[PDB]
């Protein structure tokens, strides 16, 4: 599992800006689930997201994961079994590719971990064709591209050499329809495969499609960890801490406004669709 | 028509291949138009041609007139003082050393009073919901308060044409609605037009005008009731369907039948509603 | 975190200061640097050296941690220019370097002139925000615009120069996190084996760099910068009673100087 005990961050502690990133944090997240980080912006999901692979380390408290401890003296040596184990998707693809093509970019993960060159070559190539990346693209710099693009770059290299854990800041951002679906559904069988996924995400809709948990944020405050169910149980707790609802709990809401009551709670379009037709039976 | 790019061929840098090829379209004045397509269409390429940061291949035969200018080497700056972008990285779009210098930066460059920049800035940070962070480095921040910062720079100068770029992307559901009321209400007070290059389809949904994008050709382009009733060439394209219109289909595969002159949840909820009633 | 080129915020009297009295001010002790030639007018300007650091209001180890590899790399410069030199005594002649009591002394001298010049420029940057140290030396070079020579475009070109250095370090953070987070360890092995692993990052630093300081012109050109003629300004660029603050700092040190100096 990953354990946070009393975990805060400040940035820049010393200086006259100081600001505390993340507060007192203290989860445990399960293996081999589907996590969903949700909260308003600047509540300290990506501050969590570096924290995890140990980019950031903690200001106080204690991180266990992956058979690691990190603590606020812990320091860079040995850490890369860590980042073996752990992967990080960037805010910004930006940040995240440096090599001269899409290819070297992508297979230079599988390098660093014991991957030899008709290995590293044949994942680079399979992760690029799953990220659906045209064929003719792969010798192109990864900065002669779209945003789009560089977002499937950047989750093809980050998936290229299976880590067990897949952290997401936002990877669907920058993506067309078919693209974000086919991202989540990759990730979705990804983690069905025995991974753990953790997803920072500001659509509602993967909040209710896709994960099994939820860890909610507000100013770097941790205010709920449970289920999409429960988290979506009330709209007037969501709307209190700068969260949203599902679009089809917030039709069904609608529905009911309008005089046709629902039974239960739908979440999903599909379930949405199924209470509209019980309804109408 | 506040736009007119007509015929328009551009290679980036050598490319083997055109970003956009042949491509002519018109902008209404006063209007909302989403700029839609998959990923590698060339809607930040035609962004950054209507600014004039980047020129088409063939200059006598592509013409680009942005309200009743010809757009070329000697009327750029008349041009970009009409057309204000918001870029789709906001660490592009960065100039000044905190929030309310790089708001200020582009009121600096058309020469507004001061007295009257200091209220414009203030306003314009705290519309986006930024006013804790007015003397933040821009670079220290998140990238939805990066995108705030962003959209914010622009709204200060309310531009004749603003061109979103994905503006949206990194917002919560809170600051998507927040800063979408307040590009509209600003347009609406100040007679605008709104290019919003989106992925996102409920936002295009609202548009007064769609245009459709692949391989950097004008696919298709109407209004948003003539646009995404067409499923097929949307999925084939590699878009999707507003939620409602979804919606609609799973309740017709599950025996719900439903008029096609539905586009709106309002709609669809009173025509369940009377459903119901029956 | 290297501050050098990089804006700190502060509050303190040096924030309130002109720029272009900033800018005066230290070409005036950049120049004044050149005028040391007796140990005691050396020790004069490393005082008020450190007291127009101390003036920022950046701790000590801040300050130090901003600015220390660039001082390690004056050390080695001045060690080099040591050995290479040599004159009057000498004290041991190992192979074909050498180590003397005037090439000690000069040493020593260059190491202070180089090192007072980077908390100098340390001290400017950090307090001034870039675009006014670009204002500030638009206006220095104002008589400059005889013989029709665009200063503008000169001070836009000297502020991305000055911005050049920070965009390195950040670059270097940058892809060495970017690295990381996919398996690099540039802390493994010895000395040897941490340069293999740094050097390929060499050319993709330089390069992104220089592309990050042209995005910035192309940003400002994006919102209308034409020139910096005919615009506004946000902050309010006039002289104030804290501005003859540095005019005394550059009297004193130069009657100092002229009193102390060898002739
Ligand atoms: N480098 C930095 N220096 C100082 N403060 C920072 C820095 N990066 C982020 N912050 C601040 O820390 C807080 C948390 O930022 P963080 O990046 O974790 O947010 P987030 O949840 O990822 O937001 P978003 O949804 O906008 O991406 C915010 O108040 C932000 O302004
Ligand atoms: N700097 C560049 N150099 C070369 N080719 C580029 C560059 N930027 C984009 N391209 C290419 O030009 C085409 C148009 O991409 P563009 O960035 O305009 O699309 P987009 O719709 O804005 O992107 P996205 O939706 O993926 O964010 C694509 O084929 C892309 O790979
Ligand atoms: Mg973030
Ligand atoms: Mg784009």
């Amino acid at each position: 599992a990953i354990k946070f005990e009393n975990v805060s961050y400040v940035y820049s502690p010393g200086s006259p800006l100081e600001a505390i990133g993340l507060d007192q944090l203290n989860f445990s997240l399960e293996e081999g689930k589907f996590i969903a980080l949700v909260g308003h912006t600047g509540s300290g999901k990506s501050t969590l997201m570096q924290h995890f692979n140990a980019l950031l380390k903690p200001t106080s408290g204690k991180i266990e994961i992956a058979g690691y401890t990190i603590t606020p003296e812990t320091g860079n040596k040995g850490l890369k079994d860590l980042r073996r184990k752990v992967s990080l998707a960037f805010q910004f693809s930006e940040a995240q590719l440096f090599e001269n093509t899409v290819l070297k970019d992508v297979e230079y993960g599988p390098r660093n971990f014991g991957f030899s060159e008709d290995e590293a070559r044949e994942a680079a190539l399979k992760w690029l064709k799953k990220v659906g990346l045209k064929d003719d693209l792969i010798e192109h710099s990864p900065f002669d591209l779209s945003g789009g693009q560089m977002r499937r770059v950047a989750l093809a290299g980050v998936l290229a050499y299976e880590p067990e854990i897949i952290c997401l800041d936002q990877p669907a951002a920058g993506l067309d329809p078919m693209g974000r679906l086919e991202m989540m559904q990759l990730f979705k069988d990804y983690q069905a495969a025995g991974h753990t996924v953790i997803l920072v995400t500001h659509n509602m809709d993967d909040v209710a499609d896709y994960a099994d948990d939820v860890l909610a944020l507000e100013h770097g405050r941790l205010i709920k960890h449970a289920s999409p169910k429960e988290v979506f149980k009330d709209s007037e707790w969501l709307q209190k801490h700068h969260l949203a609802e599902p679009r089809s709990a917030r039709f069904a809401a609608k529905l009911e406004a309008a005089g046709l009551k629902l039974p239960g709670q739908p979440l999903t379009m599909p379930e949405l669709a199924d209470a509209i037709k019980q309804s109408l039976k | 028509s506040d736009n007119i790019i007509s015929f328009d061929h551009v290679t980036f840098t050598d490319s083997p291949r055109p970003a956009l090829s042949d491509l002519s379209f018109a902008i209404e004045r006063g209007s909302w138009t989403a700029l839609i397509g998959h990923n590698g269409s060339g809607k930040s390429t035609v962004s950054k041609l209507i600014n004039g940061l980047l020129a088409p291949d063939d200059l006598d035969k592509s013409s680009i007139t942005v309200d009743g200018v010809k757009l070329g080497a000697d009327t750029v700056w008349e041009v970009r003082e009409k057309v204000g972008i918001v870029f789709q990285n906001p660490d592009n779009q960065f100039v000044g050393a905190t929030v309310s210098d790089d708001v200020a930066f582009g009121l600096e460059n058309r020469a507004v009073p001061r007295p009257e920049m200091l209220k414009i800035v203030a306003q314009a940070v705290a519309d986006v919901g930024m006013a804790d962070y007015a003397d933040s480095e821009p670079s220290n921040l998140s990238g939805g308060q990066k995108q705030r910062v962003a959209i914010a720079g622009i709204l200060a100068v309310k531009p004749q044409v603003i061109i979103l770029d994905q503006s949206t992307s990194m917002l919560d559901p809170e600051g998507k609605e927040q800063i979408l009321d307040l590009v509209r209400k600003i347009k609406e007070d100040n007679n605008l037009t709104v290019i919003s290059i989106t992925h996102d389809l409920e936002e295009a949904a609202g548009a007064d005008q769609v245009l459709v994008l692949d391989d950097g050709q004008l696919l298709d382009q109407g209004k948003p009731e003539e646009i995404f009733p067409k499923v097929e060439m949307l999925k084939r394209i590699g878009l999707d369907i507003p939620f409602v219109y979804r919606l609609k289909q799973l309740l017709k595969e599950r025996g719900i039948v439903l008029p096609d002159e539905i586009d709106d949840d309002e709609k669809l909820v009173q025509s369940l509603w009377q459903l119901n009633s029956k | 975190k290297i501050i050098i080129g990089r804006y700190l915020p502060g509050t303190t009297f040096v924030y309130r200061v002109d720029p272009r009295a900033k800018l005066l001010t230290t070409f005036y002790f950049i120049i004044m640097i050149f005028l040391a030639n007796n140990w005691v007018s050396y020790l004069v300007i490393s005082i008020f050296g450190l007291a127009y650091v101390f003036a920022t209001g950046l701790k000590a180890r801040v300050f130090w941690d901003g600015v220390k590899p660039m001082i390690w790399m004056i050390v080695f410069t001045s060690l080099l220019q040591t050995f290479f030199m040599a004159g009057g005594k000498v004290y041991w002649h190992w192979w074909i370097f050498t180590l003397s009591s005037e090439g000690l002394i000069n040493g020593l001298y260059v190491f202070i002139r180089f090192a007072m010049i980077i908390l100098v420029s340390t001290v400017m940057t950090v307090t001034t925000k870039p675009l006014e140290i670009a204002d500030a030396m638009e206006w220095m070079l104002t008589p400059l615009k005889l013989f029709k020579v665009n200063v503008g475009m000169i001070s836009l070109v000297i502020s991305i120069a000055l911005r050049f250095v920070p965009t390195l370090f950040d670059q270097t953070v940058k892809i060495m996190n970017a690295q990381r987070s996919r398996g690099a360890d540039f802390n493994d092995g010895g000395l040897v084996k941490r340069a293999k692993s740094v050097v390929p990052m060499l050319v993709p630093l330089f390069i992104d760099s220089l592309e990050v300081a042209l995005d910035l012109s192309t940003a400002m050109e994006s919102r209308g910068y034409k020139g910096s003629e005919g615009r506004t300004r946000y902050r309010i660029l006039e002289w104030s009673k804290v501005d003859l603050i540095p005019v005394a700092y550059c009297l004193l040190l130069t009657i100092l100087m002229i009193t102390t100096r060898k002739h």
